[PDB]
């Protein structure tokens, strides 16, 4: 789901602080066809994989 | 489904509801089945 690179200086190492595991059917986008009646809290959307 | 690369679409009977009977059996370990060295 779109991780390109670490764009930092080439002598600094990266380390995380939280690991979030998800299930095998994850997608961070909402369904766009079920948003056409909402006014408040309209999220960005796309077409998730099958 | 399994993956998300559409390989082909020939002869895909996607009009059904019947999840078929699979089978059942009982695992019997009395003679060595299910063990390893
Ligand atoms: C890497 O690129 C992003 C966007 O192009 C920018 O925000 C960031 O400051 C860059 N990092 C460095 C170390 O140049
Ligand atoms: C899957 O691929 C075949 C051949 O490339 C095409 O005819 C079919 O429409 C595709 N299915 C979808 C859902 O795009
Ligand atoms: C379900 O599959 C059977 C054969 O496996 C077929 O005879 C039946 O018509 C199918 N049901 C539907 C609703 O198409």
């Amino acid at each position: 789901y779109g991780f390109g690179s670490f764009n930092v200086s080439s002598y600094d190492v990266v380390y995380s602080d939280h690991c979030f595991s998800v299930n095998s059917d994850f997608c961070p986008c909402a369904d766009p066809s079920v948003v056409n009646s909402c006014v408040k809290s309209k999220p960005l959307s796309a077409i998730c994989p099958a | 489904v399994i993956g998300d690369f559409n390989c082909t679409n020939s002869f895909i009977n996607d009009y059904n509801k019947t999840i078929p009977r699979i089978s059942e059996d009982v695992v019997d370990v009395s003679l060595g089945l299910g063990t390893y060295y």
